[PDB]
C-alpha cells in the first residue's frame, strides 16, 4: 500500500486515480468500510462518517482522472487505511 | 397498371397471349436486353419540386416505391418458398411428377399452343392442390435417395 | 454422419451499439425549450408500433452497462447547454469564463423516446419483476422506447415510470454499500410545489413551500421497508450526510426556475417542505458552476408525480442524488439494443453429391 | 418490429423455439403460401392524406422504406457471398467438411430437438472462424478438382 | 455516386483495378462480411425532422430510394434473363464456347493481370455479339441433349 | 482452356444520355426571376455529395462534344423566355411579331446545378491540367454538378468558376483560327459597373461606366501572354473586327438591364469603360430582335468577378462572344454523363461438367 505521513495536526492528500483521463463515479472508504467522500457525477458528496466534516476533494481534477480525499484538521486518530473505488482498481493507502 | 411490381406487369401484357408465345416473347425480350440492344425505360415519379405542391408527389411517391418494394419481397420469397418443390432460385423448374391424363387428357402441342394461361390454370384448377402435394413429395423423395450414397 | 450445414436466416441477435435516434411530440410554435428543440432534434413519434412477443426468449439484460443511457445523456445535455443558458458560466479550464443573455423561458419536460435505425431493433423486458440485471423471461421486441421525460432532479425522481405492481429495489450490488438504490414505486405520490404570489419581500421572493400526503407518505414508505426487510431481514429514512446543496436537498427545475427543497420532514395531512429557489448553481453538465437569472415576478407552482427514490446506505437508507444518468437508467433498464446475424451453422446427417 | 426487414421478421418469431421446430415452421409456411391457403398481410404507412399533417407520414412513410430497401440489399448480398464457401442462393447448404466433436461433442438430435438457435450459436461461438475457415478451403479443392476432368 | 445502387456501387471503386485484383477484392470483402469481421454502413438521408424545412429530405428521400430499389429491380432482372445462356442465378458463370483467338489473341495471364475491366471490354467489344450469339446456342445444345437421357 | 466466362459485376461504363434534371436554392418568396423560376422547374440541391475517386482511371472527356450543354441550353431559354419578356418580339417566320406586357422584373443569377436520374452518374474531371479533351488522369463520380450560374455575356464571362493554379487555354483545335478559344482564369479580377443616380438626363439615362483595376488586369494579361507564347513561340489584345453590338461590345444583363461596354481600354488605377444601356436587343435566344422597357431611375450597378475571356485568332488575339453554348462548355467542360453496362466476357482455365 502507500502511505502518507503528516505532522499530525494539519493536513493529507491521498489519492485515487483512472487511466481514462475522465471524470467518473468514485468513492474513499475507511478499514469498516464507512464511506468518507465520493461523487455523483459532477457533485460532491460526504460521506456519514467521523470525516464526514473536515473533508473535501479536487472537482477540477476529475475530468483528469484524478479524485483525491483531502482530510483537514488532522488528528492522529484520523490514522485508519483508505479504499479507493474507481473502476476495479481497488487501490489502498495508510494515513499517518 | 402500378401495384403490382416490374416483375408481373413485364409478364402481364402476354395475357392475352398463348402459353407459347409468352415463353417466347419472354425469351426474345431477354436475349435484347442482354445484348445491349433495347433498354428498359423508367415509369416512376418526379418527386414534388415546389414545397407548397408537395403533398401530390410525396404521397404518390411513396406509395410508388412501396408497391415495389413489396413486389421484391414477394419475389425473394417465392424464389426460396420453391425450395420445398426443389424449384428455387428458378422461373422454369422442371420435375419428376408425370402428368395425369385424369387432370387434363390434352397434348402439350395443344396446350401450349391454342391456349393462353387463363384459361389453362382454370381448367385445371381443381387439380391443384393434388399436383402441389405430389410436387412436394417427389421432392422429398429425392432427397432421400441423394443423401443414401 | 455429421458434416457442417450452413443456414440463413437464423434467428439470432447479438448486442449491438449505434447512433440511436429520438422522436418526439414536438410542436414548433410555443415557445417552450422543449418543444423548439426537439422540432429540430427529433422526429414525430411511430406512428405504428410493433411489440413483438418473441415466444419463451429469456434474455440476459443489465441496466448499468447500458448504452442507451450514454445516448441519453449526451441529448439532454445538449438541450440544456442549448437552452437554460446561465449569465454567467465558470468551466474549469486556471477557468474559462464567458457570459450570456438570459431571456428566461419557459420549461416544461416533454417525454421523449428513442428509435432504432434500419437494421435494428430494440428488446425490451416485460416481467413484472426485474431486479435490473439478469434473465429476464418475457422479451418483446420494439423499434421506439416508451418515453422518458428528462426530469433532472435528485432524492425523489418526479414524473417517471411507475412498477405497476409491486415496489422494485434495483442496485448493481445491494450490499455494497457504494452504488445508488433506485427504488421504482408501484404507485405514484403527488406533491404539489408552490411560490405564490404574495412573495414580493426582499432582504420573501425566493421562498416556497411543497405540500406532500401524510397518509399516501406512511403507506409508501411502509411498503418500501416491507421489500427492504426481505434483503435486511435483522435490521429496522435519515438526514443526508451533506455536499454540494444539489445532493443534501431535492432539487429540480421548473419554469425555468431552480428549486432547492428540505427533505427531513419526509426521511427521519399536508407535510410541507421549505423550499428556496437558487441562482447559483451547480451544474449537472460537468464540474463548474452557473449563475442564472434573479425569480420571476408572479406566481409559480408545479404539480409533480413521485415516482421513485434515490437510496443510499453506508457500511437507515438515505435519500442520494446527482450522477443524472442514474435517473435516465430507471426509465431505460428494460431496454436494449440489438442486430441480427441470420448467418449460422448445425450439423446434420447430409452430404453433398 | 420494424428495422430488420420481411426476411428477418418472418424467421424471428423462432427466436424462442427449438431449431428443429424452427425448420418445420418455416417449411408448413411455405407450403401454404405455395398452395394459396394463407396470404401474407401488409404492415406499411398509409402515407399523409393531409398537407397540414404529412411530415408525420413522410419522416416514418420514408423511414419504414428504407429499412425495407435495406434489408433487400442485405439479403441478396448475403446469397452472393455465400458463394465462396460453395452456398450462394441458398437457404440450406449442406457442405463437406466433417463435424468435429471438439466443436460440440452432442448428437444431432440432441441439437436440433433440445435447444434453440440462440444458444446453439453460444455453444459453438468460439469455433465459428475455424469453421469459417475450412468451409473456404473445401470449396477450393472441389472447385480444384472439377477443373481436372 | 448515388443512382447506381449498392450491387454496382460496391464493385465500382475497382474500375481503376485489373481484372484479376477485382475478383480477389471482391472475394476478401465477402470473406470478412460473412465472418462477422467488417460491418456495412449505411449511407442514407435522416429524414426531414422539422416540418418547414421538410422539401429538402422528401424530395431527396424519395429519389434516394427510387435509385436503390430500381437497382434491385435491374439485378434482379438480370439474374434471371441470363438463364438464356444457362448463367441464371450467377455473378460467374462457366461455359462451354470455347475462345477465339481471333476475338483475342492473349493468354489468360496477360489478359487478368495487365488490364482492367475497362480496357478489355474494348479490345473486345466488336465480337460481342458474335459471343452472346454462340452462348445462347451452347445452352441450347446443352439442354436439348439432357433431355435425350 | 481459354474458355468463355461470362461475369456480371463488370465495372464498365459507356457515355450516355438522358433527361438530367436540375436542383438550386430556390426560395419562392423574393419575386425574382430566377427564385420564381427554379422553384417549380428545380428541385432543393443534393443533401448528401459522394465524390467517389474511381482510383487511378483515366477518361476521354471532350467538352466540344458534349451533351450537358445542350440540356443546360434549353433550360435557360426556357428561363428567359419565361421571365425577361420584350415588349416587342420578331421572330423570322415573311415574320412574326408579338407584344407582351413588360413589367420589370429583378434579376440576379443564381448558381444551378444538374443531377443524375436513377441509373446514372456524372463523372467528373479532376486533373489541375486539362485542356477540354483527351484523357484526363483523376476522375471521381458525383451525382450532381458543380453548379454554374447562368451568366449570359459575351467577351468577358463573368461569375464562373476559376482554374486555380493557372490560366488555362481551351480549343477544339488552338491552330485552325475559327474556333472560340476558352480562357479559364485562376484568378478573379473585379469589375465595378455603376449608374449613379444623378443620371437623370435626356436627349444621360443611359450612361454608366465600368471601373477595372490596372494592376490587376496589367497582371492578369500577361500571365495569358505567358501561356500563349508557349503555343506561339515566334509572336508578342486588338480592337474587335465588328458585328452585332452584342459581340463587337461586352455584353450582361443586370437588374433586368442591358449593358453594352467598350473594352478597346483592356484590348490594345481604375481604367473605365463607356457604357450604355440599350432597349433593342439581338437575341441570343435564336434570330429575332427584341425591344425592351426603357431603363428604371435610380442606381443600377453590379460588382461582378471576370473569371474567363473569349478569344479568337485570325490566318493579336480579339475579345469574341455570342453561342451562349460556349460559355456554359467552360463550366461543364469537366462532366459527363456515364451508364453502367455490368455484363462483360473474358477468357478462363474452367469449363463446365
Ligand atoms: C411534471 O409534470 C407536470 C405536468 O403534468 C409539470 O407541471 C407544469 O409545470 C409548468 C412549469 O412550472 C407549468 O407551466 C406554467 O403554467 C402557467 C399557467 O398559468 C403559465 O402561466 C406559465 O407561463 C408563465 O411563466 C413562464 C416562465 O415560468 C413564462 O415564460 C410565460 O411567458 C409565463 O410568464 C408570464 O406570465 C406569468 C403569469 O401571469 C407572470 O408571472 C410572468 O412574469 C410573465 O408575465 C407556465 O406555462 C404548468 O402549468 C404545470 N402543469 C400542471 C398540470 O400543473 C411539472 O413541472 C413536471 N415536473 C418536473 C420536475 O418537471
Ligand atoms: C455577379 O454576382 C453579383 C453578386 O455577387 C451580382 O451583383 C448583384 O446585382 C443585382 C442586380 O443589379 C443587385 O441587386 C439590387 O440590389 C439593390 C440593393 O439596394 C436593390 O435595391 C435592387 O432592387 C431594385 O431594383 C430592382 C430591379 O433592378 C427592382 O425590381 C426592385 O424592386 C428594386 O427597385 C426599386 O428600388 C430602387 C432603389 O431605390 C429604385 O431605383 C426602383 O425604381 C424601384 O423603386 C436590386 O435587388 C445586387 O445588389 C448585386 N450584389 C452585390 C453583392 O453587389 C452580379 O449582377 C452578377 N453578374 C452578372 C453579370 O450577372
Ligand atoms: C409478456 O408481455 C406482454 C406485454 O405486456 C403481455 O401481453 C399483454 O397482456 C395484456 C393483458 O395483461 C394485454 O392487454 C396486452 O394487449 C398484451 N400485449 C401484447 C403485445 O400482446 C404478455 O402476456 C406477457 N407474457 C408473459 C408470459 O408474461
Ligand atoms: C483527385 O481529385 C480529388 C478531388 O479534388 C483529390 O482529393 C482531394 O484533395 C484535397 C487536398 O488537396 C482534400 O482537401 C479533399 O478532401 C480531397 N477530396 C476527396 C474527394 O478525396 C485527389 O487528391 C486527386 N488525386 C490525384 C491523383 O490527383
Ligand atoms: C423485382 C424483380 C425481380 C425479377 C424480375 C424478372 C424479370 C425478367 C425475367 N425473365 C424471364 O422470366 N424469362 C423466361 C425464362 C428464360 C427463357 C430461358 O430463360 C429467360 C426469360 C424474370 C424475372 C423483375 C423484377
Ligand atoms: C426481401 C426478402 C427476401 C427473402 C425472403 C424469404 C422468405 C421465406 C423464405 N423461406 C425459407 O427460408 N424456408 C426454409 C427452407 C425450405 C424448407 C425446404 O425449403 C422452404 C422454407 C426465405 C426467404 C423474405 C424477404
Ligand atoms: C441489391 C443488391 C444485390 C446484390 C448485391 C451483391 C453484393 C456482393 C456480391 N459479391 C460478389 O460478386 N463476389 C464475387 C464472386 C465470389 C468469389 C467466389 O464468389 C464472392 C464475392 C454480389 C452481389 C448488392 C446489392
Ligand atoms: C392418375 O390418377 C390415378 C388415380 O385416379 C392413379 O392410379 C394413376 O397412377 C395417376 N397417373 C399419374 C400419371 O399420376
Ligand atoms: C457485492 O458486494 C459484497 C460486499 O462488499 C462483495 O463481497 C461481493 O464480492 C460483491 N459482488 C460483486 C459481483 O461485485
Ligand atoms: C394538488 O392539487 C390537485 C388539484 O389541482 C389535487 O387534486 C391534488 O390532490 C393535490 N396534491 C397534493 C399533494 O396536495
Ligand atoms: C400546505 O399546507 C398548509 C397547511 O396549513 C396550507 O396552509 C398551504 O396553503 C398548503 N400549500 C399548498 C401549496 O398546497
Ligand atoms: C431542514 O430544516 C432543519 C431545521 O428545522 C435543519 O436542522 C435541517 O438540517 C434542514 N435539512 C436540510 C436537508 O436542509
Ligand atoms: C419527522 O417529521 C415529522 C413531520 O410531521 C415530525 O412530526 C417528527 O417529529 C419528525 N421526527 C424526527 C425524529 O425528526
Ligand atoms: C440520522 O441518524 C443519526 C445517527 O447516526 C441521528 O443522530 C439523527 O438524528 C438521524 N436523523 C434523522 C432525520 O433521522
Ligand atoms: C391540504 O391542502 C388542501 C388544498 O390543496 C386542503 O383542502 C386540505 O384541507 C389541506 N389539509 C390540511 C391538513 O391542512
Ligand atoms: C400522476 O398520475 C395520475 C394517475 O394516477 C395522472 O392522471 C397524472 O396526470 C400524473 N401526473 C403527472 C405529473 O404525471
Ligand atoms: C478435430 O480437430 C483435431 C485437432 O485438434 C483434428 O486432428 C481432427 O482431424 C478434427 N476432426 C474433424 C472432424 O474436423
Ligand atoms: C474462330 O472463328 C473461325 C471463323 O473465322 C472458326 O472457323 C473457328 O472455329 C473459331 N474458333 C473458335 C474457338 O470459336
Ligand atoms: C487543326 O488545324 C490545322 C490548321 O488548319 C489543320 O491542319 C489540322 O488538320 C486540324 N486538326 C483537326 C483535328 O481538326
Ligand atoms: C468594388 O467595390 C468593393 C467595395 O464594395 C471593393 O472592395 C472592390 O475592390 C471594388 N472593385 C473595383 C474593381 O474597384
Ligand atoms: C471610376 O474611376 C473614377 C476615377 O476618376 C471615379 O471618379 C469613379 O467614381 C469610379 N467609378 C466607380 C463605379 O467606381
Ligand atoms: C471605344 O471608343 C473609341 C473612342 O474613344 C472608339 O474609337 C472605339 O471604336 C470604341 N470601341 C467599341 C468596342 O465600341
Ligand atoms: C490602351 O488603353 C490605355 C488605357 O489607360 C491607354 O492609355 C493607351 O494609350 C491605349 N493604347 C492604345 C494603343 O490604344
Ligand atoms: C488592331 O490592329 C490594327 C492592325 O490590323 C491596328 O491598326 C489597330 O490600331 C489595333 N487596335 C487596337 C485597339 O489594338
Ligand atoms: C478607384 O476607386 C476607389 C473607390 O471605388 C477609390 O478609393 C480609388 O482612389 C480610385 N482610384 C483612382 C486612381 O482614382
Ligand atoms: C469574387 O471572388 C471573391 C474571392 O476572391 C469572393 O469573395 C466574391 O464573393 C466573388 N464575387 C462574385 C460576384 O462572385
Amino acid at each position: 500500500k502507500k502511505v502518507v505521513l503528516g505532522k499530525k495536526g494539519d493536513t493529507v492528500e491521498l489519492t485515487c486515480t483512472a487511466s481514462q483521463k475522465k471524470s467518473i463515479q468514485f468513492h474513499w472508504k475507511n478499514s469498516n468500510q464507512i464511506k468518507i467522500l465520493g461523487n455523483q457525477g459532477s457533485f460532491l458528496t460526504k460521506g456519514p462518517s467521523k470525516l464526514n466534516d473536515r473533508a473535501d476533494s479536487r472537482r477540477s481534477l476529475w475530468d483528469q482522472g484524478n479524485f483525491p480525499l483531502i482530510i483537514k484538521n488532522l488528528k492522529i486518530e484520523d490514522s485508519d487505511t483508505y479504499i479507493c473505488e474507481v473502476e476495479d482498481q481497488k487501490e489502498e493507502v495508510q494515513l499517518l | 397498371a402500378v401495384g403490382l411490381g416490374a416483375f408481373i406487369l413485364g409478364f402481364l401484357g402476354a395475357a392475352g397471349s398463348t402459353m407459347g408465345a409468352a415463353s417466347m416473347a419472354l425469351t426474345v425480350q431477354a436475349r435484347l436486353l442482354l445484348s445491349g440492344i433495347v433498354q428498359q425505360q423508367n415509369n416512376l415519379l418526379r418527386a414534388p419540386e415546389a414545397q407548397q405542391h408537395m403533398l401530390q408527389l410525396t404521397v404518390w411517391g411513396i406509395k410508388q416505391l412501396q408497391a415495389r418494394v413489396l413486389a421484391v419481397e414477394r419475389y425473394l420469397r417465392d424464389q426460396q418458398l420453391l425450395g420445398i418443390w426443389g424449384c428455387s432460385g428458378k422461373i422454369i423448374c422442371c420435375t419428376n411428377v408425370p402428368w395425369n391424363d385424369s387432370w387434363s387428357n390434352k397434348t402439350i402441342n395443344e396446350i401450349w399452343d391454342n391456349m393462353t394461361w387463363m384459361q389453362w390454370e382454370k381448367e385445371i384448377d381443381n387439380y391443384t392442390q393434388h399436383i402441389y402435394t405430389l410436387l412436394e413429395v417427389s421432392q422429398i423423395q429425392q432427397e432421400k435417395n441423394e443423401q443414401e450414397l | 454422419k455429421k458434416w457442417v450445414t450452413v443456414y440463413y436466416g437464423v434467428p439470432v441477435w447479438k448486442e449491438a451499439t449505434t447512433t440511436l435516434f429520438c422522436a418526439s411530440d414536438a410542436k414548433a410554435y410555443d415557445t417552450e425549450v422543449h418543444n423548439v428543440w426537439a422540432t429540430h432534434a427529433c422526429v414525430p413519434t411511430d406512428p405504428n408500433p410493433q411489440e413483438i412477443v418473441l415466444g419463451n426468449v429469456t434474455e440476459n439484460f443489465n441496466m448499468w452497462k447500458n448504452n442507451m443511457v450514454e445516448q441519453m445523456h449526451e441529448d439532454i445535455i445538449s438541450l440544456w447547454d442549448q437552452s437554460l443558458k446561465p449569465c454567467v458560466k465558470l468551466t474549469p479550464l486556471n477557468t474559462s469564463v464567458i457570459t450570456q443573455a438570459c431571456p428566461k423561458v419557459s420549461f416544461e419536460p416533454i417525454p421523449i423516446h428513442y428509435c432504432a435505425p434500419a437494421g435494428f431493433a430494440i428488446l425490451k423486458c416485460n416481467s413484472k419483476t426485474f431486479n435490473g440485471s439478469g434473465p429476464c423471461t418475457n422479451v418483446s421486441t420494439v423499434q421506439c422506447t416508451h418515453g422518458i421525460r428528462p426530469v433532472v432532479s435528485t432524492q425523489l425522481l418526479l414524473n417517471g415510470s411507475l412498477a405497476e405492481e409491486e415496489i422494485v429495489i434495483r442496485s448493481e450490488n445491494i450490499t455494497d454499500n457504494a452504488k445508488t438504490i433506485i427504488v421504482q414505486l408501484n404507485e405514484a405520490v403527488e406533491i404539489n410545489c408552490t411560490r405564490p404570489n404574495n412573495n414580493t419581500r426582499k432582504s420573501n421572493i425566493r421562498q416556497a413551500h411543497c405540500n406532500i400526503s401524510k397518509a399516501r407518505w406512511n403507506e409508501t414508505l411502509g411498503q418500501i421497508v416491507a421489500k427492504l426487510e426481505e434483503q435486511f431481514p435483522n435490521k429496522t429514512f435519515n438526514h443526508s450526510s451533506g455536499g454540494d446543496p444539489e445532493i443534501v436537498t431535492h432539487s429540480f427545475n421548473c419554469g425555468g426556475e431552480f428549486f432547492y427543497c428540505n427533505t427531513t420532514p419526509l426521511f427521519n395531512q399536508n407535510i410541507t417542505l421549505q423550499c428556496r429557489i437558487k441562482q447559483i448553481i451547480n451544474m449537472w453538465q460537468g464540474v463548474g458552476k452557473a449563475m442564472y437569472a434573479p425569480p420571476i415576478r408572479g406566481q409559480i407552482r408545479c404539480s409533480s408525480n413521485i415516482t421513485g427514490l434515490l437510496l443510499t446506505r453506508d457500511g437507515t437508507f438515505r435519500p442520494g442524488g446527482g450522477n443524472m444518468r442514474d435517473n435516465w437508467r430507471s426509465e431505460l433498464y428494460k431496454y436494449k439494443v440489438v442486430k441480427i446475424e441470420p448467418l449460422g451453422i448445425a450439423p446434420t446427417a447430409c452430404k453433398r453429391r
